[PDB]
RNA sequence: CUAGUCGAUAGAAUAAUGUAGGUAAGGGAAGUCGGCAAAUUAGAUCCGUAACUUCGGGAUAAGGAUUGGCUCUGAAGAUUGAGAUAGUCGCGAUUAUCAAUUAACAAUCAAUUCAGAACUGGCACGGACUUGGGGAAUCCGACU
RNA sequence: GCCCGUCGCUACUACCGAUUGAAUUAUUUAGUGAGGUCUCCGGACGUGAUCACUGUGACGUGUUACGGUUGUUUCG
RNA sequence: GUAUGUAAGCGUAUUACCGGCCGGUACUAUUACUUUGAACAAAUUAGAGUGCUUAAAGCAGGCUUCAAAUGCCUGAAUAUUCUGUGCAUGGGAUAAUGAAAUAAGACCUCUGUUCUGCU
RNA sequence: AUUCUGGUUGAUCCUGCCAGUAGUUAUAUGCUUGUCUCAAAGAUUAAGCCAUGCAUGUCUAAGUACACACGAAUUAAAAGUGAAACCGCAAAAGGCUCAUUAUAUCAGUUAUGGUUCCUUAGAUCGUUACUUGGAUAACUGUGGUAAUUCUAGAGCUAAUACAUGCAAUUAAAACAUGAACCUUAUGGGACGUGUGCUUUUAUUAGGCUAAAACCAAGCGAUCGCAAGAUCGUUAUAUUGGUUGAACUCUAGAUAACAUGCAGAUCGUAUGGUCUUGUACCGACGACAGAUCUUUCAAAUGUCUGCCCUAUCAACUUUUGAUGGUAGUAUCUAGGACUACCAUGGUUGCAACGGGUAACGGGGAAUCAGGGUUCGAUUCCGGAGAGGGAGCCUGAGAAACGGCUACCAC
């Protein structure tokens, strides 16, 4: 665990998808290593003062969640640089908001708000069903929850709808070629539907061949997929323009058309 | 100090690779063991992160295996006679992984007359006539299940000749099977099938 | 080639001579438990109604064979259970435009399912844990076996 | 040890100078025509070896390490092979093929060399004996 | 007209060269070996119990409840 | 009128099956090269967006609000130095290798006239 | 902005250079200067030497208060303040430098089913003093010393520190063994116990086409009075992963092994319960501990890429070179090391040795392309704290604003 283990985060070293800005501040928020990764996590630092404006600095945000106002998942989560990741539910209860984590059109982060209904489950990919654990079968989701006790037709790589409120799951979706999707981590992440094709390769990195809601299609590999529901059926309500990853000129006439003018 | 780093040796043509990185902690290697065959000492030591190892030196008696039915009981390891890799780990005594040991054929005899009514090996007669108290504890046939379930048990007494001379003089070669120096046990599994006809060779030959 | 020679005797870990009390008599018809390395190479034979020990082998021993599977012609044959294969390659420059041939020879351990591997036969092997300071693989199939020309025309 | 001698004029005492042999603090050639004389080294195993050369040598160049005792381990061979298997006679007695065997196969027997390893003592170990100091040059004769 | 070496003088740069020359740097054979890690023993002072010290509380005075510049054999 | 650059029929593994010409399956000589992908930090660079008074920069910023601001968002793209190897996929020109000559031409096979069996 | 000009000659046309020209976050230096916006800045020479100054400490309602410093005192509340002093944590990140170092570091690519890991997270405790032991610092008091660097003796005193262990710590139950039983059989034990956790070894099934003929129990049932032979279906020849397979994971079983663990903690805010019995109970913790998982990592490993040099062509086993078996050590693979055994490995496709005014990369400079040149330097990886070596605490350091030698100063 030599020289370790680095408990800083320059600027120019943490992700894009942050959009953070360049000069300001020459570090970085560094995600205290909670539930999510480190790059697949956008800390509550950035969250309050970047993209919700509420604290303007990294003091004023250390003012709000020790005052334990924000909570994620029902749990309170006052550590200010919480890892926080992407399909949880971010309920700032006053004055009453109900924040998501969904990644953009084009792959970053974004600002979401949902129903209050909305906000009692989320949807988690599986990784692995273990057996073993409590208290024979035992099944790990993606955010780093250990579900015991799963139904038991429930293999790898498929979601589930956990209502938060309990740690119970109540609407699983197998991964299969008729199924909406979302890439988190690639060229095409923030990239919505309908998946038609996993190319088995054994050992290893079988990558899935996916169209889109307009007819395109492109690939990832298995660990990007993440299932959200049936055929143009989600379980969420999906960001602004739902993925469909636009063109290169499709930017210019609506940053022309949808302007004042 | 001794460091498992492979920053000696000249590589794979040879050649001498030059200096790296003066050490490194991770790379240290503790002293040896070699656990003599005394009065149970047992060191411990601090690891990588936290844990502990405990070493044996001077390490007395070890609970051996029955290899064909399973079958654990501590017992008195009387000495060494067999090393693979080195013969001053014969001469001075150190257990380590597999090295075969005499050890002592009693506490397998008194734990099976349960299961081997007829016991092995055969006690002698001229001097221990008396019955302290075997043939109450053979069978003594209950008028009940179990020891009816012993003739249902006993169709599996049918132990080699080869185990069968050294249950009757009474010490068994056994060959460890964990590391003393690294776990402070030594819990050999007792060689039966394809070992005592082997290592017999390694002995009785080699005279 | 060996009926067990060593003054250190050889077995496999795991498998024993259990006779009496057992689940059944399920004797495997020889108490020796093979694998298959399943990435598609059919199991040999050898590896399960034979006599071998090799700690080292992936069908019937102490490994896996885990990540990048290769090939090369095999160069020499000499060393105990190992082997040396070539492979060869074509770096490229940009400033020339032309390419190059050069050559990488990595040993590669060789479990003695493969009895008479002979130069140059064209081998496909498998990544595994180190085993011995050089030798980071494992031989998989010996799949064209076949000295094109000058090698295999008997006489 | 076998054989052979104690025959060298004998006793007392141990001054000087001697002939012959030892040791000597510290220094180490200052001594001397000149290291004369003396001193050092030396057997054996392993490492290692320079200038120059007629390529053969130089070379034991130089420069190092090891060695006793005791108790062990390993390597080097020889003659017999071992001889399954079926039955007889009455375990005795009596009658034979070969796949393999098979390295100190199983016996039996013999050799003294070589490699290790523990333990051990003014750490004195070629413990007496036997037994090269070494190197850089010049001049002469080629060499025996 | 051009042009070439020797020799002579002046100045400069490199060369070979007795001295087995000097200065240094890096590795390293052999020797002695600091300090440490490990480990066979060591076991200071101080310990729980104990033969036991005896007061009072107790018991039939002793011992303990309780304390001791208690000592001792005990034993850890 | 023609043109031809179009897909199919037809000198046939334009491939065994079930589905409504159509999904899902059963099912495949390589390599080099090439097409399209994935994978991989920013900063830099290439660069679209943006009147920092302009500019180098920056990643902000717009807005009947003219008299109330609630005033939605543009955003923070996009490809190249992260070359190269390596990994997917389309192609078969070019280019090497590969078969059937001291022996394999086959049989889709009821199939064994081997026997290994295996639940 | 894909460009050339003078220069050998009496004159000419050439090859050829030398000189011109131009850019350089590219360095010094000359002269020069009104505003301003950003701003590199002891890298090169000397990883040379350094005075002082500072650069690493830390508290909530909530682990410990007996501070007259006191807030307070008929709230002896003491929650204020708590200075101290334990404890707890961090001090292994920052920050610098570029001496090493040539497949080394590094880059991309892949592994860890060959490995450990503090913390944050999600499962995460019905297994005879009970709410115990003494002893300690701050504090008093007495001292030593050229030495503000340190520290002894004595008098006290606490714990989420130390050390021990029960009132539910509780077994029932589950369940085997022997066992109240008795009985012919996918039959039945009353009870003693054993039942945890982690450790270690061994044995066991370990990821699974279909019918009978036939037979041992003779099971429902059939022939039969039955025994007991025939056959015969359902539940029953029922453990997971990646699902690329002995992943030995904790799972599942069995035989056992040695050492500990198994909340004697804490307050905001108190209540239901008053039988006021202080019996019966709130949210809690920054709390604590065991296991699996997660995270931040880490160390190894893979394939490919790394400058000059042949006035370096052969190298590699003194005392590991390459491989085998077994082992030891490590967190772990491994010649990492020991033991025996094999004679292998490497190179003209540049091994090996040498050089470097060599940290590697991102990248920088410069032209139309092709390119040369540079990268000490802000980001990533690596190394080092005068030199080499050593090592404690720890989860993590072969640490140097830790110690231990020695050398130099």
């Amino acid at each position: 665990m030599a020289r370790g283990p680095k408990k800083h985060l320059k600027r120019l070293a943490a992700p894009k998808a942050w959009m953070l800005d360049k000069l300001g501040g020459v570090f970085a928020p560094r995600p205290s290593t909670g539930p999510h990764k480190l790059r697949e996590s956008l800390p509550l630092l950035i969250f309050l003062r970047n993209r919700l404006k509420y604290a303007l600095n990294g003091a004023e945000v250390t003012k709000i969640v020790m005052q334990r106002l924000v909570k994620v998942d029902g749990k309170v989560r006052t550590d200010p640089t919480y890892p926080a990741g992407y399909m949880d539910v971010i309920t700032l209860e006053k004055t009453g908001e109900f924040f998501r984590l969904v990644y953009d059109v084009k792959g970053r982060f974004v600002i979401h708000r949902i129903s209050a209904e909305e906000a009692k489950y989320k949807l988690c990919k599986v990784k692995k069903t273990q057996l073993g654990a409590k208290g024979v079968p035992f099944l790990v989701t993606h955010d780093g929850r250990t579900i015991r006790y799963p139904d038991p037709l429930i293999h790898a790589n498929d979601s589930v709808q956990v209502d938060i409120a309990s740690g119970k799951i109540t609407d699983y979706i197998k991964f299969d070629s008729g199924n909406l999707c979302m890439i988190t981590g690639g060229r095409n992440l923030g990239r919505v539907g309908t998946v038609v094709n996993r190319e088995r390769h054994p050992g290893s990195f079988d990558i899935v061949h996916i169209k889109d809601s307009q007819g395109h299609v492109f690939a990832t590999r298995l660990t990007n997929v993440f299932i959200i529901g049936k055929g143009n059926k989600p379980y969420i309500s999906l960001p602004k323009g739902k993925g469909v990853k636009l063109s290169i000129a499709e930017e210019r006439d609506k940053r022309l058309a949808a302007k004042t003018h | 100090g001794i460091s498992r780093d492979s920053a000696h040796k000249r590589r794979a043509t040879g050649g001498k690779r030059k200096s790296l990185r003066k050490k490194r902690k991770f790379e240290l290697g503790r002293p040896a063991a070699n656990t003599k065959l005394g009065s149970g000492r047992v060191h411990k030591v601090r690891t990588r992160g936290g844990n502990t190892k405990l070493r044996a030196l001077r390490l007395e008696t070890g609970n051996f295996a029955w290899a064909s039915e399973g079958v654990a009981r501590k017992t008195r390891i009387a000495d060494v006679v067999y090393n693979a890799s080195n013969n001053e780990l014969v001469r001075t005594k150190t257990l380590v992984k597999n090295s075969i040991v005499v050890i002592d054929a009693t506490p397998f005899r008194q734990w099976y007359e349960a299961h081997y009514v007829l016991p092995l090996g055969r006690k002698r007669n001229p001097k221990h006539a008396q019955k302290e108290d075997e043939n109450d504890v053979l069978t003594k046939k209950r008028s009940e299940k179990v020891m009816k379930k012993y003739l249902e048990r006993q169709k599996y007494g049918k132990v080699e000749q080869a185990l069968e001379d050294q249950f009757t003089s009474g010490r068994i070669l056994a060959c460890i099977s964990s590391r003393p120096g690294q776990c402070g046990r030594s819990d050999g599994y007792i060689l039966e099938g394809k070992e005592l006809e082997f290592y017999l060779k390694k002995i009785k030959s080699k005279k | 080639m060996a009926d067990q020679n060593e003054r250190a005797f050889q077995k496999q870990f795991g498998v024993n001579l259990n006779r009496k009390v057992k689940p059944g008599i399920t004797k495997k018809k020889l108490l020796r438990r093979s694998r298959d390395v399943g990435l598609g190479f059919k199991t040999p034979r050898e590896a399960i109604d034979g006599t071998y020990i090799d700690k080292k082998c992936p069908w019937t021993g102490d490994v896996r064979i885990r990540g990048r599977i290769l090939t090369g012609v095999v160069r020499k044959a000499k060393m105990q259970r190992t082997i040396v294969i070539r492979r060869d390659y074509l770096h490229f420059v940009r400033k020339y435009s032309r390419f190059e041939k050069r050559h990488r020879n990595m040993s590669v351990h060789c479990s003695p399912v493969f009895r008479d591997v002979e130069h140059g036969d064209i081998v496909t092997i498998g990544e595994c844990r180190p085993l011995s300071k050089t030798v980071r693989f494992n031989v998989l199939k010996v799949s064209k076996g076949q000295g094109a020309k000058k090698s295999f025309k008997k006489y």
